[PDB]
């Protein structure tokens, strides 16, 4: 069976400014098969109300999904995305950096 | 301009846990406009773009019945496929389908597509002539012979030349500027010291549609291709896209670097700098 | 609008 490892990017919908409402995104793409677990973390803890886009795929048949939640960034709060997939030997955690 | 419509189906078997999960999504260019999920409470086609909402109840009802029938067909295909490949009846497998039309500015069909992948590998595809199939292996030749005897290619051709084109034309008329007129990127350059001797210049493109874009850094007008970090284009979540490109430069040399942005929505290519 | 269902594979 084809396995492809997910690419992950974590980022905000708009440039972050502390105290201003925004969306936090975790974009997982380039993966196969489709079974995948994605959590958004705030200070290491799973964020509860997280939505995701409808499963779709690219010309090479690899899948992509956007996981997202409304948030208000601060100076202190740390955010990240945690991804589990058959191709990953442990969960991959990617930290949100407002400059990327 | 030129436009496309595409439907993407994914069926995933789960033997022992019931019927396969079927998900479909529809796109006009880079805009998703409909979805269906067989695992929803009361599965039906649902709108995912504002401009499709105006379609009447007969539209949603007809498409819902199509997806319910297609899910059952995909379930039978998954059963047939594991038989063709002599695979275990315990395992989970994936069948993906992609089809649609590419049209020119006049709304005429340029190219039709109807193709399939099994476990992430190309399986069978309708040729450009819309009349013949290409099979990837001897399993797929079984499917090919079945579909040749059933005149399946004619059924696909009829859709791709007829309904696909006609409905795409209609979505474009309804979509208007959201689909016909590109939204150029909002752009800016940021600067991040790494040390006393080096800094990162990062060129940002935000809020653009469609997704196709080129970002390049130049030093005195020479492309810095081998030294630029470029992220993959990514969705903002509001139907627009984002990308950035970065270069690390010597402190005090920033004025030598310019970022060049090409996008359909821009009157002309942009040259940006740290300012 | 989607295409009407295929024959099975
Ligand atoms: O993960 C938090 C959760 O773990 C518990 C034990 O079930 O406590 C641990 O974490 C606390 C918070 O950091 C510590 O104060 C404590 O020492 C540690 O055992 C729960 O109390 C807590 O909700």
């Amino acid at each position: 069976m084809i396995q492809r490892t997910p690419k992950i990017q974590v980022y905000s919908r708009h440039p972050a400014e502390n105290g201003k409402s925004n969306f936090l995104n975790c974009y997982v793409s380039g993966f196969h098969p489709s079974d995948i677990e994605v959590d958004l973390l705030k200070n290491g803890e799973r964020i509860e109300k997280v939505e995701h886009s409808d499963l779709s795929f690219s010309k090479d048949w690899s899948f992509y999904l956007l996981y997202y939640t409304e948030f208000t960034p601060t100076e202190k709060d740390e955010y990240a995305c945690r991804v589990n997939h058959v191709t990953l030997s442990q969960p991959k955690i990617v930290k949100w950096d407002r400059d990327m | 301009g030129s436009h496309s419509m595409r439907y993407f189906y994914t069926s995933v078997s789960r033997p022992g846990r019931g019927e396969p999960r079927f998900i479909s999504v529809g796109y006009v260019d880079d805009t998703q406009f409909v979805r269906f999920d067989s695992d929803a409470a009361s599965p039906r086609e649902e709108p995912r773009a504002p401009w499709i909402e105006q379609e009447g109840p007969e539209y949603w009802d007809r498409n819902t019945q199509i997806y319910k029938a297609q899910a059952q067909t995909d379930r039978e295909s998954l059963r047939n496929l594991r038989g063709y490949y002599n695979q275990s009846e315990a395992g989970s497998h994936t069948l993906q389908s992609m089809y649609g039309c590419d049209v020119g500015p006049d709304g005429r069909l340029l190219r039709g597509h109807d193709q399939y992948a099994y476990d992430g590998k190309d399986y069978i595809a309708l040729n450009e002539d819309l009349r013949s199939w290409t099979a990837a292996d001897t399993a797929a030749q079984i499917t090919q012979r079945k579909w040749e005897a059933a005149r399946e290619a004619e059924q696909r051709r009829a859709y791709l030349e007829g309904e696909c084109v006609e409905w795409l034309r209609r979505y474009l008329e309804n979509g208007k500027d959201k689909l016909e007129r590109a939204d150029p990127p909002k752009t800016h350059v940021t600067h991040h010291p790494i040390s006393d001797h080096e800094a990162t210049l990062r060129c940002w493109a935000l809020g653009f549609y469609p997704a196709e874009i080129t970002l390049t850094w130049q030093r005195d007008g020479e492309d810095q291709t081998q030294d630029t970090e470029l992220v993959e284009t990514r969705p903002a979540g509001d139907r627009t896209f984002q990308k950035w490109a970065a270069v690390v430069v010597p402190s005090g040399e920033e004025q030598r670097y310019t970022c060049h942005v090409q996008h359909e929505g821009l009157p002309k290519p942009l040259t940006l700098r740290w300012e | 609008e989607p295409r009407s269902p295929s024959h099975s594979m």
